């Protein structure tokens, strides 16, 4: 009967207000909350229980989850961007490699390097056919 | 247990639906060379 | 003597005060990393054939 | 002893060191090393845990022992059938579970 | 500051330059790599117009480079004079001057190395330098001369690195370390310091009788005079396996180690896990011919050896089932070096199961001197060593440098060199089993799709490490505005579920290693007193 | 000024005492002798009956919580203990913090530490 119960304004909405609350109100209302625990356990008001179960278990401060509030969104928009930077990166610096290909990398000349292959009868049951060029 | 849904039924109902995303994560990251060859002129794409 | 220990006074980079950015130190040293083999490979083509 | 512990032991052992906290810290701290075993404990444990989270006075750790075993046990027959029988102990004792505190 | 870094027989500002060089060297080897997947991209004379004997000196320079100048020293020099002083409460180590003589002859035995591939074309034989090829008849010049005065070197390097490391960890423990109650990495910075001054001492008699019968007219592999070049095989596999045992060794001790602190699990029979690596250890010398397999040795001593690297398969397999049955039960807070720990473990499975299928004296001759042989060690030696590094740098780092990092960007770092460098390796099984050759410029233009994918994911594996690089940067410039802004992870081990924040804030960190306890840059004389333990 | 070499333990007052006679010209020199320094006050230590640099594991044998905590000694504000159970190997070492102004207390075995820091700095 010695200690004061929390008034509604001060303890209102504290899931949603913990976070910019400055750090000398957060002393005080923690202190009044672990004092009114000291009293029979039915008269404490369904406002402070929640109040109480999200100063010492909620999720702020130390219980902070590693991949908060859409991050997961975000590192995969950096994975799939670096993907698509390194993809054309890798295009501009194929692009000056060197003006002129083997002779035999077309398909004309694949046809007749298979022909040549089909004559003597090489790889029998697997594949044998090489073209792979447009 | 003894009393409840039987634990054949209750492991079932979580694990059932952990292998089909299993084979999805394993025919993905072992079957991507499969996709490449899927797009590529070998295949007389 | 014990040197004095603090943050940025356990690495050989000054990094707080300088005249300096820090991007330029950092960034530079991993540019001659990467750059000592493009010199070798210039002055490997300078001597056979071209470039 | 790294030979095994029968359920018997196992509720004697941790009633007995129920009994003996005194401060906050030790509470919670054999209240973890109860919870974090392979077994869910027998009513005659946590029932005790509750007077032992009383004997301290805070609250909080006299909900998150209905929260913990909740992820404790293998389905909510079991959990029902529990929670019946901590009934009255939960009445006079004043203290509220999750799911009606926090509707969500 | 003249007498804090260039004299500094202090084993925590040693391995901060050890640390540097690392990544600089690391640096050169990956551009390197770079060079060489740019070039084996087509069929065809690409970036470097002809000029194989250029190909051959950048192959070698990125093996041995990064070899003997990356993960050698950024996991024995440099993690182990960090830790292994602060692990056992020893003041700092043993020997100090020799741990400052071993980092201060590694990076002139990398700039002999870096003008070794100026001179007289240049060294090309690969890392594994071969008689007759390198005598001086089939391979003149000052070259490769100083190629392996690199290697000389790197090896005194190391073994001084290596008793130093052994007798500091026989002697300064502390008040109640008893000889089987160290943390698992301590343990393999001690074995792996008992296998260098039981290998490196033949591989630096068989260079050294390389280099003196290149130069000095004696006729050691000069066959026609009456050596043979095989002498030069046995003298350096003898060293070349227990080398690669080396250098993963320390990786099982930094990955048990982080996945029994980001799982609240402790590792499952630690007792034998390091019964396990010990018996790795002192067992890795019996197999050094397993890379012999093709030069004409009897198929009785083909079996022998056959035999003898499947029970050296054995105890890795244990290890790895204790590592799952460690983070089985836990309560996985899924950070970054726990992204890395956890890939390390598939990543290796996958390397040392084609090793296995290597293993096999049989199936040896169809698959030697191969890119099936590239795609196992740039498995088990890439992936597996260097996500060790990575899980080492993410985990100790905030403790080390004192400032924490970014997050978001460790975890898109992680995924950007996992995925392109998973699309590196994995080809090179399937031009292995077509028929690619090892150390070819390039190809007949047969298997002409398997180097573009790997080459398209060589770019991924490189801007992957460009944005390590930014991680540092913004490590190193932002560490206190990621300490208070939210941008990081600030407690790697979480609150367990019954205990309150106003209970985490008393004890902070559960650790089981003296590392988490030292303050954010530690104190330069941290164990004034000794530190006791019961 | 006048100074003279610590004949035993007892009368040590610095880095300046522990110097000794010097060897004659014709005998070899003993340890007791010559040796000077912190092997001097090791050795000094060592023929009294001590010895220096106490190295010992920490008394394991009660618990001890906040009405009388096991008591370490340092001659720093912070001493790392590594605590493993109420036996001596009970469950696995975890690494304490003790310092001047704070408790530390186990969270596995629940034993307390506190200091009596000595200091003298
Ligand atoms: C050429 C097109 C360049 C932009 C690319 C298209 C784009 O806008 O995407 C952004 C888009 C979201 O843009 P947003 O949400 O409007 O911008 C965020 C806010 O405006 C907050 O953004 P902000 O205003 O703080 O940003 C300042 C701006 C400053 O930009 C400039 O100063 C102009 C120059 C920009 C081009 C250089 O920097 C950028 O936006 C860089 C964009 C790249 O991101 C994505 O679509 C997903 C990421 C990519 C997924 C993988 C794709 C492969
Ligand atoms: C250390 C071992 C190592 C590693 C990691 C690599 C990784 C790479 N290697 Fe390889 N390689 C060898 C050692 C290695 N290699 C050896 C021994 C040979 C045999 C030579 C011979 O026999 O002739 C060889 C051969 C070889 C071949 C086969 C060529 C042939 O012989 O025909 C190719 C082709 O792609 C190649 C290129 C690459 C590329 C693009 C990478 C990429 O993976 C590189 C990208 C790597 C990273 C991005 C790692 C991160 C880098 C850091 C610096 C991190 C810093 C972090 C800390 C310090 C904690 N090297
Ligand atoms: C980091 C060093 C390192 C490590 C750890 C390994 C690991 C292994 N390696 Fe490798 N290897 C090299 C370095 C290394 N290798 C190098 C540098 C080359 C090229 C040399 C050159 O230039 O020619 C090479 C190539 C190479 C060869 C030479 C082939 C040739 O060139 O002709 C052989 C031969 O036996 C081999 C086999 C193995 C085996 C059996 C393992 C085993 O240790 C792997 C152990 C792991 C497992 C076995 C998987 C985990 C276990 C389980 C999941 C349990 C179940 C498994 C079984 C029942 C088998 N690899
Ligand atoms: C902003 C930049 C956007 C891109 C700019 C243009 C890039 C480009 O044109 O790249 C060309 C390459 C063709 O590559 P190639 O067919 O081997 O030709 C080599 C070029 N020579 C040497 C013959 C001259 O094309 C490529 O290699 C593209 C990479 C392969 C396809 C991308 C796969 C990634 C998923 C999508
Ligand atoms: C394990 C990985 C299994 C998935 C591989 C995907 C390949 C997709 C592809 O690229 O397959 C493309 C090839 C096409 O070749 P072709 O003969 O039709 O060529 C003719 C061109 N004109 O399909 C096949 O030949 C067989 C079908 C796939 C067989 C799977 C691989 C079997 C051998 C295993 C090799 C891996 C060893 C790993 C060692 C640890
Ligand atoms: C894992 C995520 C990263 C995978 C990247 C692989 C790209 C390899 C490549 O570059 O693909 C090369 C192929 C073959 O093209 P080509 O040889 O006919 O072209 C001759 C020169 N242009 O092009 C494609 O199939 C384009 C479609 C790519 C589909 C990728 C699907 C990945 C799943
Ligand atoms: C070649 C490698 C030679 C290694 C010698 C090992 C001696 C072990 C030892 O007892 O070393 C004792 C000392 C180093 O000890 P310290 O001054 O750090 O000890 C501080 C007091 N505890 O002498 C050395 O090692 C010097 C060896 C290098 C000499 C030049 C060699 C050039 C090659
Ligand atoms: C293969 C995928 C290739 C393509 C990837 C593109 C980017 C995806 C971003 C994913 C992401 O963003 O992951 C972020 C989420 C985090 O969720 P949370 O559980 O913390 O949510 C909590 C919300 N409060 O996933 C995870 O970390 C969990 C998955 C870990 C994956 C580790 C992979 C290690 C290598 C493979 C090991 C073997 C596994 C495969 C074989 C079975
Ligand atoms: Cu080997
Ligand atoms: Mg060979
Ligand atoms: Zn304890």
């Amino acid at each position: 009967v010695q200690t004061k119960a929390l008034s509604k304004a001060t303890l209102t909405d504290l899931p949603e207000r913990w976070e910019n609350m400055p750090n000398l109100e957060q002393k005080e209302i923690a202190d009044n909350l672990t004092e009114r625990q000291k009293l029979p356990w039915k008269t404490l008001n369904n406002e402070e229980i929640k109040a109480a179960w999200y100063i010492s278990y909620g999720e702020w401060g130390p219980r902070r989850p590693v991949h908060g509030k859409g991050d997961v969104a975000f590192i995969t928009k950096g994975v799939f961007l670096g993907l698509g930077i390194s993809f054309g990166l890798f295009g501009l610096v194929r692009l000056l490699a060197n003006p002129e290909t083997p002779k035999t990398m077309n398909r004309e000349w694949q046809l007749k390097s298979d022909e040549y292959l089909k004559s003597k009868n090489a790889n029998p049951w697997g594949g044998y056919s090489q073209v792979q060029s447009k | 247990g003894r009393i409840g849904e039987s634990w054949v039924i209750t492991e079932g109902r979580r694990l059932i639906p952990e292998i089909f995303q299993w084979s999805a994560v394993l025919s993905v990251c072992l079957g991507w060379p499969g996709a490449v060859y899927f797009f590529s002129k070998a295949r007389k794409a | 003597v014990h040197f004095k220990d603090g943050v940025y006074e356990n690495i050989p980079f000054k990094v707080k005060g300088r005249k300096t950015p820090y991007a330029l130190s950092h960034f530079g040293f991993f540019a001659i990393g990467f750059a000592v083999p493009f010199v070798a490979c210039y002055v490997q083509l300078k001597k056979s054939g071209a470039f | 002893a790294h030979d095994e512990e029968t359920f018997e032991e196992f509720t004697a052992r941790y009633e007995k060191e129920f009994d003996e906290a005194y401060d906050l810290f030790e509470v919670q701290r054999v209240l973890n090393n109860c919870f974090s075993y392979d077994l869910v404990p027998a009513p005659a444990v946590i029932e005790k845990a509750l007077r032992a989270a009383r004997r301290v006075n805070d609250l909080p750790t006299a909900i998150r022992v209905f929260e913990a075993l909740k992820y404790k046990v293998e389905n909510e027959d079991q959990y029902k059938a529990y929670l019946d029988e901590l009934k009255d102990v939960r009445q006079e004792l004043g203290v509220p579970l999750k799911e009606e505190l926090f509707p969500s | 500051m003249v007498q804090r870094w260039l004299y500094s027989t202090n084993a925590k500002d040693i391995a901060v330059l050890y640390f540097m060089l690392a990544i600089f060297s690391g640096m050169a080897g990956t551009a390197m790599s770079l060079i060489i997947r740019l070039e084996l991209a087509a069929p065809g004379s690409q970036y470097l117009h002809g000029n194989s004997q250029l190909f051959n000196v950048l192959v070698v320079g990125h093996a041995v480079l990064m070899i003997f100048f990356l993960v050698m020293p950024a996991l024995i020099g440099g993690f182990g004079n960090y830790l292994l002083p602060l692990m056992i409460g020893a003041t700092d180590t043993a020997f100090p001057r020799i741990n400052n003589i071993a980092f201060w002859v590694l990076p002139m035995g990398l700039v002999c190395l870096v003008t070794s591939t100026l001179v007289e074309s240049g060294a090309g034989t690969g890392w594994t330098v071969y008689p007759p090829l390198s005598s001086i008849q089939a391979h003149s010049g000052p070259s490769v001369d100083l190629a392996i005065f690199a290697l000389h070197l790197t090896s005194i390097s190391s073994l001084l690195g290596a008793i130093n490391f052994i007798v500091t960890t026989l002697n300064m423990r502390t008040n109640g370390m008893t000889m089987h109650k160290l943390p698992l990495f301590v343990w393999s910075i001690f074995i792996t310091a008992f296998l260098l001054l039981l290998s490196l001492p033949v591989l630096s008699a068989g260079i050294t009788m390389l280099l003196l019968d290149r130069n000095f007219n004696t006729s050691f592999f000069e066959v026609s005079g009456g050596g043979d070049p095989i002498l030069y095989e046995h003298l350096f596999w003898f060293f070349g396996h227990p080398e690669v045992y080396i250098l993963i060794i320390p990786g099982f001790g930094i990955i048990s180690h982080v996945v029994s602190t980001y799982s609240k699990k402790p590792v499952f029979g630690e007792i034998s896990m390091v019964y396990a690596m010990a018996s790795i250890g002192l067992l890795g010398f019996l197999v050094w011919s397993h890379h012999m397999y093709i030069v004409g040795l009897d198929a009785d001593t083909r079996a022998y050896f056959t035999s003898a690297t499947m029970i050296i398969a054995i105890p890795t397999g244990i290890k790895i089932f204790s590592w799952l049955a460690t983070i089985h039960g836990g309560s996985i807070r899924l950070a970054t070096p726990m992204l890395y720990a956890i890939a390390f473990l598939f990543l290796f499975t996958m390397g040392g199961l084609t090793g296995v299928a290597l293993a096999n004296a049989s199936l040896d001759v169809a698959f030697h001197d191969t890119y099936y042989v590239v795609g196992h060690f740039h498995y088990v030696l890439s992936m597996g060593a260097i996500f060790s590094l990575f899980a080492g740098y993410y985990y100790w780092s905030p403790q080390i440098l004192g400032l924490n990092y970014n997050e978001k960007l460790a975890q898109i770092q992680f995924w950007l060199i996992f995925i392109g460098a998973n699309v590196i390796f994995f080809p090179m099984h399937f031009l292995g089993i077509n028929g690619m050759p090892r150390r070819i410029p390039d190809y007949p233009d047969a298997f002409a799709g398997w180097n573009y994918v790997a080459s398209i994911g060589s770019f991924i594996a490189t801007l992957s490490l460009f944005l390590f690089i930014y991680i540092l940067y913004d490590q190193l410039v932002n560490g206190l505005n990621n300490k208070v802004n939210n941008k990081s992870v600030i407690y790697n081990k979480a609150p367990d579920f019954v205990e309150s924040n106003t209970i985490f804030n008393l004890n902070t960190v559960k650790s089981s290693s003296i590392e988490f306890l030292l303050t954010s840059p530690p104190a330069v004389h941290s164990f004034n007193t000794p530190a006791v333990q019961s | 000024p006048v100074v003279k070499t610590a004949q035993n333990l007892a009368e040590v007052n610095g880095p300046e005492t522990l110097i000794g006679p010097g060897a004659k010209e014709g005998t070899v020199p003993t340890d007791l002798d010559q040796e000077t320094g912190l092997a001097r006050l090791e050795l000094l230590g060592k023929l009294e009956g001590i010895d220096v640099f106490d190295t010992k594991p920490l008394d394991s044998s009660r618990k001890g919580t906040m009405k009388d905590p096991i008591i370490i000694e340092s001659y720093d504000d912070y001493r790392y203990v590594g605590c493993t159970g109420s036996p001596a190997g009970s469950h696995t070492i975890m690494w304490l913090k003790p310092t001047v102004n704070e408790v530390a207390r186990c969270w596995e075995c629940g034993s307390v530490y506190k200091l009596n820091p000595v200091g003298v700095p």
